[PDB]
């Protein structure tokens, strides 16, 4: 049950996440205007990557 | 990137405005189209068949 409930938990924050996003009129991305630190970009950029 | 948006947004449109519109036009068409080719042929093939029957005559 506890390994259940953090899938079903994280995934619920996840969704939210996609929640706060910006659907394009017709184009399937996504636009974001959003923050980021600069001094990890690599790191969020190998995040990316994964 | 805002420029691009409306770019391929009216590439997309009217390509597919289009295409909806050509496919009904040329149904639109073909049903005449058939119809007269058929009725020619048909006539034809109808003295194909007096000339056999003068044959079998």
């Amino acid at each position: 049950i506890r390994v259940w409930f953090i899938k079903v938990r994280k995934m619920k924050a996840i969704y939210h996440t996609l929640n706060l996003c910006n659907i394009d009129v017709t184009q399937k991305c996504l636009i974001a205007e959003v923050w980021c630190p600069v001094t990890d970009l690599d790191s969020i950029q190998f995040a990316l990557r994964r | 990137s805002q420029t691009q948006g409306i770019q391929q947004l009216l590439q997309a449109e009217k390509r597919a405005a289009e295409k909806v519109a050509d496919a009904r036009k040329r149904k639109a068409r073909r049903l005449k189209q058939a119809k007269e080719e058929a009725q020619m042929e048909v006539e034809q093939y109808r003295r194909e068949r007096e000339q056999e029957f003068q044959s079998k005559q």
